[PDB]
């Protein structure tokens, strides 16, 4: 087959706080903003946020899709090298070596990942400014030492039902069996490498395994991030149940479940995309394995 | 999974070294070899049966078929003296398994017999309700000695604190062995003897409880 | 070049806890999988635990699952190893090593570190007990000086205030089951003058600030 889509690449900033994604909304923080509009509706003391989510959040959403779109020219050059290294027919037409072509892939791949971060650096400062507005909006609450946690605990019940609509049990079994076939495919092609005079086809399988290795790690990251949100929120429903907290403790409560649930939905969108990529690249390996003898 | 490695291999400088690593159906697994110099960082010499990373000379070679894999060093030098380890991954429980280790000793000097010096307990230690026998081993090569203690021709295993051979400045090794005895055990015998065995040769010293 | 720098190892009491750290120089920390391998005294390389490049998966050994815990920090680019309950079986040198695979561990080691020593013993600072080792009631006589029950290393031993330096052989110390060390220093001397010549060993211990001068003399009785 052929790698028709390369939406599995991503990039994080130097602080590793913000994770860029090619899929919308490109930020797990935007899902947190979508969830705070739900928090502000239950509070009759916060009414200015409806206009913030309608302008400041939509501007950050569109600027994110725009900043990702600028790297489309760089994305196609990286994708083009992926299709050359994995297809022996396309590689046999070009004149450069495989070591040179593989090093170009590693250089261009980081150029695309570096583009997504650098073009979104202005948006990274925009996310921080919206968080300070939310923290300032919570300060305007009338409660000081008597802030009710009913809205905070009612949201935990809503989240746990939404967590059940997640095939976490199916993803863990899938990734554990996919790796067993992966390392078996690794050890297999190296044993075969020394017994077959077919350098291009073997190298194409090696390169796909390098691509698969990157996607398996991105799959395990989001899969472990979905689990942490499910387990930590569950721990909140089985912990203390304070009737009234301080306004400072209330801000931390909304930012806790708000950040937990946003990472959950952000990982669910990525795990779906990363699942199709793992299946697709596994098909490309077997199509290359069947092409080992001839054609 | 269990990998079996010969504990020691001797090579003369210029010859070819062959370190073996064994296991059941080894020919179906990927094996990587590591060189480890004491005090230094281990080095991946051969990985995936036969491949060598950059910076590794062609003297190092790797094979794998059937039940054993062999690491081969063509023109061994004194600088290749280190203990080597084979490594395979156990796909069942998913973790790394190493071999027992193989000390590679390059014979750069003739064999040297050890020098045993046995000491009785000092009269000051006996006055302090204690007693210790000191068996000092020096100037032997290669560094592999086995110490056994006798109490009037009777084997002793309690109170023995033997140390590891240490390379001296002349590339020769030294060792020590201390026997801790209560003053009653020391006096209630006719002779204590330290027995040092090196390369199949045993050197015996003896001390009498009298005086 | 590519190198990994361990730090944090040292002395822990049985049951204590240690946080081992590992810095990286020569490559991007986020893109590679890392692992820990330890080597017990007199034993071979013992694999401890490995981790994915992003922390998605972590792998452990059976004799390790209880206490050790892998930790990663892709922001500060630091790799950790937390030891919950230390036992006597855990005394070893721990090597920070990285997996040669792409992001997910291929389970073969690419680079290694110099290692970090971790010692598990209740031993505390203690001065030594110096005892003279008389000759065998003897051409050449061999008298010595016994330094026993001290912690930690090292102990400096000279002879005749540094006058006798040839023929002396200060032996490497032994590590007893009591966690304390003991060495021996023996000098080759003439046998016809051992009763009339002065042979004195002076022991110095930096930790305990113990300075002992012991005179060696035969016991012909």
């Amino acid at each position: 087959n052929t790698t028709d889509n390369i939406d599995y690449f991503d990039i994080s900033d130097e602080s590793n706080y913000y994770l860029i994604s090619q899929l919308r909304p490109h930020f797990s923080n935007i899902y947190f903003f979508d969830e705070f509009k739900r928090y502000a509706s239950y509070h009759t003391e916060i009414k200015r946020y409806e206009d913030i989510h309608k302008t400041k959040v939509n501007s950050l959403l569109n600027e994110a899709s725009r900043a990702i779109g600028i790297c489309n020219r760089a994305k196609n050059t990286v994708k083009g090298l992926i299709n050359i290294l994995e297809n022996p027919q396309k590689f046999k037409t070009q004149r450069e070596s495989y070591d040179v072509k593989l090093r170009q892939y590693e250089e261009k791949k980081e150029a695309f990942r570096g583009c997504l971060l650098n073009k979104n650096r202005k948006n990274l400062d925009q996310i921080k400014k919206i968080n300070n507005e939310i923290r300032d909006l919570l300060e305007k609450l009338k409660c000081s030492q008597d802030c009710q946690t009913n809205v905070y605990f009612d949201m935990i019940k809503i989240y746990l039902v939404d967590f059940k609509k997640m095939p976490y049990e199916n993803y863990d079994t899938f990734i554990k069996q996919y790796k067993n076939s992966y390392l078996s495919g690794v050890d297999m092609i190296r044993k075969i490498e020394k017994q077959i005079d077919n350098p291009v086809t073997i190298n194409a399988i090696k390169f796909t395994q390098k691509e698969m290795g990157y996607i398996i790690d991105r799959f395990e990251y989001h899969l472990q991030k979905v689990k942490h949100s499910i387990d930590q929120v569950t721990a909140l429903s089985d912990g203390v149940k304070p009737k009234q907290v301080t306004k400072n403790r209330l801000k931390e409560y909304y930012f806790n479940i708000g950040n937990y649930y946003s990472i959950f939905k952000f990982g669910k969108d990525s795990l779906n995309m990363l699942n199709k990529a793992l299946i697709h690249k596994e098909k490309i390996v077997h199509n290359l394995l069947g092409e080992l003898f001839g054609h | 999974y269990e990998l079996t490695q010969p504990a020691s291999v001797s090579v003369a400088p210029g010859q070819t070294a062959q370190i073996t690593c064994g296991g059941n159906s080894i020919g179906r697994k990927s094996i990587h070899w590591y060189q480890h110099k004491p005090g230094q960082a281990p080095v991946l010499v051969i990985s995936y049966d036969s491949d060598r990373p950059s910076g590794i000379p062609e003297r190092f070679s790797g094979s794998n078929s059937g039940n054993t894999a062999t690491l081969t060093i063509s023109k061994v030098e004194a600088g290749d003296e280190a203990d080597f380890y084979c490594q395979v991954r156990d796909s069942d429980n998913d973790h790394v398994v190493f071999g027992g280790g193989t000390k590679l000793t390059v014979l750069g000097q003739p064999k040297a017999a050890p020098s045993v010096t046995l000491f009785p307990p000092s009269s000051e230690e006996l006055q302090a309700n204690k007693a210790t026998l000191v068996c000092l081993i020096s100037d032997f090569y290669p560094g592999a000695v086995t110490v056994a203690w006798k109490a009037d021709s009777s084997p002793v295993k309690a109170g023995v604190e033997t140390t590891t051979p240490s390379k001296q400045s002349n590339n020769k090794y030294a060792a020590s062995s201390y026997l801790s005895l209560t003053p009653e055990q020391w006096k209630s015998h006719r002779s204590y003897s330290c027995q040092v065995t090196h390369e199949g040769s045993t050197v015996e010293k003896t001390v009498a409880p009298t005086e | 070049e590519v190198q990994l720098l361990e730090s944090g190892g040292g002395l822990v009491q049985p049951g204590g806890s240690l946080r081992l750290s590992c810095a990286v120089s020569g490559f991007t920390f986020r893109n590679y999988a890392l692992s820990w391998v330890r080597q017990a005294p007199g034993k071979g390389l013992d694999w401890v635990s490995t981790i994915s490049a992003s922390g998605g998966a972590t792998y452990y050994a059976d004799s390790v699952k209880g206490h050790f815990t892998i930790s990663r920090d892709n922001s500060k680019n630091i790799l950790y190893l937390d030891m919950k309950s230390l036992r006597a079986e855990d005394t070893a040198i721990y090597y920070c090593a990285r997996d040669g695979g792409s992001y997910t561990p291929y389970f073969f080691l690419d680079s290694w570190g110099q290692g970090a020593l971790v010692t598990v013993s209740s031993a505390s600072t203690k001065g030594p007990s110096v005892f003279p080792l008389a000759p065998s009631s003897k051409g050449t006589a061999a008298l010595g000086c016994l330094v026993k029950d001290y912690f930690p290393e090292p102990v400096t031993v000279s002879w005749n205030s540094g006058a006798l330096t040839s023929g002396v052989h200060t032996f490497p110390a032994v590590l007893q089951s009591s966690g304390l060390y003991s060495l021996s220093s023996v000098v080759t001397v003439p046998s016809s003058s051992l009763g009339t010549q002065t042979y004195i060993c002076n022991v110095n211990h930096k930790p305990s600030n113990t300075k002992v001068d012991k005179k060696v003399e035969p016991k012909s009785c």
